[PDB]
């Protein structure tokens, strides 16, 4: 945290800085002061070059791990090549698509992804803001952007907003007087990234450039490891999973080749050739088109993800840290309360104003109205009409505009009153006065007589009044009413509202003739004696969605902490009123005020809720922060710096969380930065905290935080069915290779039929299961624990290549002792074949029948054979789709027919296997070889025998989900 | 990873993996009581013969002529089994790839079947059935020869069998 000079006096200041401060610095001491310490300006970390960002996706994970696939593909062709040159595009040709593979899929990503106002030499002049040194003297007015840190040694009626650190934006006072240890707290700095709402003010500049508190958290909220996503920490975990199993077979087969007869160029060739059958070289691909239709999906939606693994980042937190103001809120406020007829109102403080009306009969309701509109100066801007009147700006203090909001809403125009009634003469609140009037022309024509109107301090408005309407008619003002009138001013004081008095007095049309001049100079007329109509005082009200949002993600399981720069009473009313804080619940003090016992005496245990000031929150460490943490459910960080907004974030990361911050300005910067996800508002927002985000709600609609969760969960899920499917089709492809090696047996299956499937076949169908529903209540279900539960786990390589690969591929095994059997080649006869059968120069190979084939001729048998056991994949292929269409529910729950996309590719796969057998140029250009039609219905009891299998299984799991199936089984 | 369950797991694929290579077996044991013994079921693969040669690259019996093809009568067991008909500068050795029930029909570079055996009845049907010089003035080179055989059912793929009803070799006879 920063250490500072507020405690210094002025005088000290200067002292220090060699500075005059009526007059400032001179021109010649400001430019030896500039080369020194280098221009008020941040420095740069480069922009960064376009080639670094596309290289770094080329690791991508998987990608690094398809390299050392390839390049040991590679040692096959090294080898091959060497010592026993097999002329083939084998090993060389598959090492080739593993990288080209990343090349390709990294494509995916990257086709889917001023002036101030100093007083130099006693004279102010306007300087680029560049220009501004330490030392200077700044005047800063409202509307103004503060140019740089600065020290207030003058201010007059100043306020600031300080959304930019604080993500509240209700202003606050700047005094030169040092209001607290803070130098974040205190009223005597005015900080750079902040802007002066109003008043004007002149102070000392502490800092410039990237000295300033703001001009750093980029480099500080930057530079920080923004952590990754929960999904890219778990599409790791699968991929070991694999390689652990492709290394134990592919070298387990290194072995037992040997055993078998095979030298170190045999039993070497083979372990490298055990891999396309590890590794899906699809599922890279699956999951990023997975993880962009989801988004596409989104955007529909109006909510636009800037990356694709944010799709899923919405499922594995246990507690979010929330900013409040642009986040939860959409940055604004507005009145709220009224006390007339001894009673206490509620207006409706919402934008759409989604509320209810609370009153327009009363009498006394009007005669209040009447003194809202006419004892105000505040104007529309011109050119509003077609914009509703909460949103629409207008020029004149805060309060004076909620008035005029007020009551055009309620009251139809202002403007209509302000004419029926013409001003004649008024007083302007001073400073002294604490109050405003002024005297209208009544419209009553029967009257048109003068009213006098006021509005200020409510102890002051009460001074001034003999008589209160209550109702329509007037009435002494007893000391009953006179407490009636001090609880309401308390309770709405306490409410955090800011409150306002109103009176007015029909004057005495003796005393004041119709042509009677006034003196606001001098009291020509009575200020005392009036009729004390009401109070009004204040409130702000939250987006609509976002109570139902915070809702929504407590029934995820997710936690909810508001972190603000706020001030407490108001952070607590919101969070009560958003649903951080639910009803019932309590802190330490609310305890303590109901059984009006000391703080001290309450046990903490006894509240869930605690409400926690920034400036109790220095002091603590970060154990105790973690206490904090540990132990309550409904949290809520006020008054916090920037830097503290941070430290709730790591404090909730200590604890193992996946944390989301969700926030809108320069502020939350640091915490956004350092969340697992930051998101930003994309209206409101500042740019530093769209910078800091990783996903921008263009729309500012809170709930689509909700859609982002879910988004993580639905394809998570889905994406498991489509590796379970992909990856099952390895094992037929493997086996026929392996049992070539140990059974002796003509090779059942090539390398170009095995592309045909991968690249070909079984895309369309594993692309499909995106398009799968939830089985279950998905948002009934927490989090995933990224560590706990991995999206390729142990339990999916064990059903996709124990279980149903294995019935692939005798599926596949059968197709082709059927075709050499009918061929003349019967089984027995197979093993111990492959050398005469490659054996080139025998034209002479006899069969069991004892006919005699050439080299060709039975080329062209086993070419078929190819062909029939690519099919017979498909085949067993269609059922692995159905099956893998649920993990729990059977086929008939969740109605394996609902998926359409899913259903065009059993067809076109179907399709595109009839077009590569039968088509002609596939015999010379694929090695694909016609079928006859009985060759089609060789793997069908094997595809039936895999959709009971699955589907028994299944049944099962669903009787008993404690036990046995479901633990291993279950993906 | 258990303990006192792996019972569960052992015991379980000992009688599933029994199902299904029970299963497994169940649908190879229907599919091959579907076959004749003594033909198989597509012969187009074998369609047109192809030509191989012995460089690696009679009691009881009949006693024949060259004349025309012999029918022994149909495919079947009925008859005992089928009679059959008796039979430097490098000799090669020349057959016709046997293929059941077909009849063959028939009724200057550098320097260098009788119809009585058809139609071959098959092994089961005939087992000790028996199908039916390069003097040459050059030497210490490499001669292309290519021998072939004609006939309206002899067919030649030059693009892909060249075994095809035909061969391809390379004598050198180095002195």
């Amino acid at each position: 945290m920063e250490i500072n000079d507020h405690q210094l006096s002025v005088a000290e200041l200067e002292q220090k800085y060699q500075t005059s401060a009526t007059k400032g610095l001179s021109a010649s001491l400001a430019a030896e002061l500039l080369l020194r310490d280098g221009p008020n300006a941040l420095r740069p970390p480069r922009g960064t070059p376009e080639y670094v960002k596309f290289a770094r996706q080329l690791a991508g994970g998987l990608q690094c791990l398809m390299w050392v696939a390839a390049a040991i593909c590679l040692i096959a062709f090294a080898i091959q090549a060497s010592e026993g040159d097999l002329t083939t595009d084998d090993n060389l040709y598959l090492a080739l698509a593993l990288i080209a593979v990343v090349v390709v899929t990294g494509c995916f990503g990257y086709y889917q992804e001023q002036q101030a106002t100093v007083i130099r030499d006693g004279d102010k002049f306007q300087i680029n803001a560049d220009q501004l040194v330490v030392g200077d003297l700044v005047e800063m007015k409202g509307g103004d952007r503060v140019p740089a840190d600065i020290r207030i040694l003058q201010a007059q009626g100043r306020k600031v907003d300080n959304s930019s650190l604080t993500g509240e934006s209700e202003p606050q006072t700047r005094s030169p007087e040092c209001t607290h240890e803070s130098p974040l707290e205190t009223r005597n700095i005015a900080f750079f990234s902040t802007m002066c709402l109003e008043g004007t003010a002149q102070g000392l500049v502490v800092n410039t450039g990237d000295r300033t508190i703001i001009g750093r958290i980029a480099s500080l909220a930057s530079g920080v490891e923004n952590e990754k996503t929960p999904i890219a920490i778990e599409i790791e975990h699968f991929v070991d999973i694999i390689a652990g199993l492709a290394i134990l077979f592919g070298a387990t087969f290194f072995i037992v080749a040997m055993c078998i007869g095979y030298t170190f160029l045999r039993a070497m060739v083979f372990f490298m050739a055990i891999v396309v059958a590890y590794v899906p070289e699809g599922l890279l691909a699956t999951v990023t088109v997975c993880l962009s239709l989801t988004a596409k999906r989104l955007a529909s939606k109006n909510c636009v993800v800037k990356n694709l693994e944010a799709v899923e980042t919405l499922g594995s937190t246990s507690v979010i840290c929330s900013d409040k103001t642009g986040t939860l809120t959409q940055n604004r406020m507005t009145v709220s309360h009224l006390w007339f007829d001894n009673h206490i109102h509620s207006a409706d403080t919402t934008e759409d104003q989604s509320g209810q009306t609370f009153d327009q009969s009363s009498e006394t309701w009007r005669a209040l109205c009447r003194v809202l509109t006419l004892c105000n100066r505040a104007a529309f801007k011109s050119g509003q009409d077609a914009v509703p009147v909460p949103k629409r700006i207008v020029i004149g203090d805060a309060s004076e505009t909620a008035l005029l909001k007020f009551s055009e809403l309620t009251l139809g125009n202002a403007m209509g009153y302000r004419e029926r009634f013409p001003k004649v003469c008024e007083i302007p609140f001073n400073s002294t006065n604490k109050f405003q009037l002024s005297i209208h022309t009544l419209e009553d024509p029967r009257d048109p007589r003068h009213v006098l109107v006021m509005k200020g301090a409510p102890e002051r408005v009460l001074e001034r009044c003999s008589s209160i309407l209550i109702k329509g008619q007037e009435l002494p003002l007893d000391e009953q009413w006179r407490e009636a009138f001090q609880t309401a001013y308390l309770s709405l004081g306490g409410l955090g509202e800011r409150v306002l008095g109103f009176c007015q007095l029909y004057l005495s049309e003796k005393d004041y003739p119709p042509g009677y001049a006034f003196d606001v100079e001098a009291m020509n007329f009575p200020t005392s004696g009036l009729s004390f109509a009401g109070l009004v005082s204040m409130i702000d009200p939250p987006r609509a969605t976002v109570p139902d949002a915070v809702l929504k993600c407590r029934t995820a399981g997710i936690r909810v902490i508001m972190v603000t720069g706020d001030h407490p009473i108001t952070a607590k009313a919101i969070a009560a009123s958003v649903g951080i804080i639910s009803e019932g619940s309590e802190t330490v003090e609310d305890i303590a005020a109901r059984l009006r016992v000391p703080v001290d005496q309450v046990n903490r245990k006894d509240a869930r809720a605690c409400v926690i000031n920034g400036m109790q929150l220095k002091d603590m460490d970060p154990s105790e922060l973690v206490e904090a943490l540990r132990t309550h459910p409904e949290m809520v960080f006020a008054r916090t710096s920037p830097q503290q907004k941070l430290v709730i974030v790591e404090s909730c990361q200590r604890l193992g969380a996946i944390v989301a911050v969700t926030g809108d300005g320069v502020n939350d910067s640091p915490a956004l930065k350092k969340a697992d996800i930051g998101v930003a508002m994309g209206i409101a927002g500042s740019d530093a905290a769209k910078n800091a985000a990783d996903m921008i709600l263009l729309d500012d609609n809170f709930a689509s935080i909700v859609t982002g969760v879910e988004q993580g969960r639905l394809i998570f899920d889905n994406l498991k069915k489509s590796i379970a499917y992909t990856l099952t089709k390895n094992i037929p492809e493997l086996t026929p290779y392996l049992i070539y090696i140990t059974v002796s047996v003509p090779l059942p299956l090539g390398c170009i039929t095995i592309l045909f499937i991968e690249l070909c076949t079984d895309i369309f169908p594993s692309v499909s299961l995106a398009y799968e529903k939830a089985e279950s209540d998905i948002m009934h279900l927490r989090p995933r624990n990224p560590k706990r539960d991995r999206l390729v786990n142990e339990p999916l390589a064990a059903y996709s290549y124990f279980q149903i690969g294995a019935i692939q591929s005798f599926a596949g095994f059968t197709d082709y002792f059927t075709a050499m059997a009918q061929e003349g080649w019967f089984p027995l006869l197979c093993v111990g074949l492959r050398p005469q059968w490659e054996n080139h120069h025998l034209q002479d190979l006899q069969d069991s029948y004892g006919q005699e084939w050439t080299f060709g001729q039975r080329l062209y048998q086993q070419y078929t054979c190819y062909t029939v056991f690519f099919i017979s994949i498909e085949m067993c292929q269609i059922a692995d789709v159905l099956i893998r269409k649920t993990r729990r529910l059977s086929a008939f729950q969740q109605g394996f027919f609902r998926n359409r996309i899913l259903v065009i590719a059993i067809v076109f796969q179907v399709c595109i296997g009839c077009f590569l057998c039968y088509c002609p140029g596939m015999p010379n250009i694929f090695n694909f070889m016609p079928i006859r039609f009985q060759w089609w219905l060789v793997p069908m009891p094997f595809g039936l025998l895999i959709f009971v299998y699955d589907e028994i299984r299944k049944l099962g799991v669903r009787c008993c989900p404690g036990s046995w199936w479901d633990q291993e089984l279950y993906y | 990873r258990t303990l006192s369950r792996w019972v569960w797991i052992s015991l379980y694929y000992v009688a599933f993996y029994v199902v299904m290579s029970g299963i497994f077996a169940l649908c190879i044991y229907v599919l091959m009581r579907t076959i004749d013994p003594y033909t198989p079921d597509y012969q187009d693969q074998l369609k047109s013969p192809g030509v191989t040669l012995r460089p690696d690259v009679q009691e009881g019996s009949i006693n024949c002529t060259s004349e025309k093809y012999f029918f022994q009568e149909s495919f079947l067991a009925p008859n005992h089994t089928k009679f059959s008909c008796k039979f430097g500068k490098p000799c090669f050795i020349i057959k016709m790839n046997r293929i059941v029930k077909f009849l063959p029909g028939n009724s200057d570079g550098p320097p260098l079947y009788s119809l009585h055996y058809f139609p071959y009845y098959g092994k089961k049907a005939q087992p000790h059935y028996s199908n039916p010089k390069l003097l040459n003035v050059p030497r210490n080179r490499d001669v292309v020869i290519v021998c072939k055989i004609l006939a309206e059912h002899v067919s030649f793929d030059n693009p892909h069998d060249p075994y095809e009803g035909k061969v391809e070799f390379k004598l050198k006879i180095q002195k």
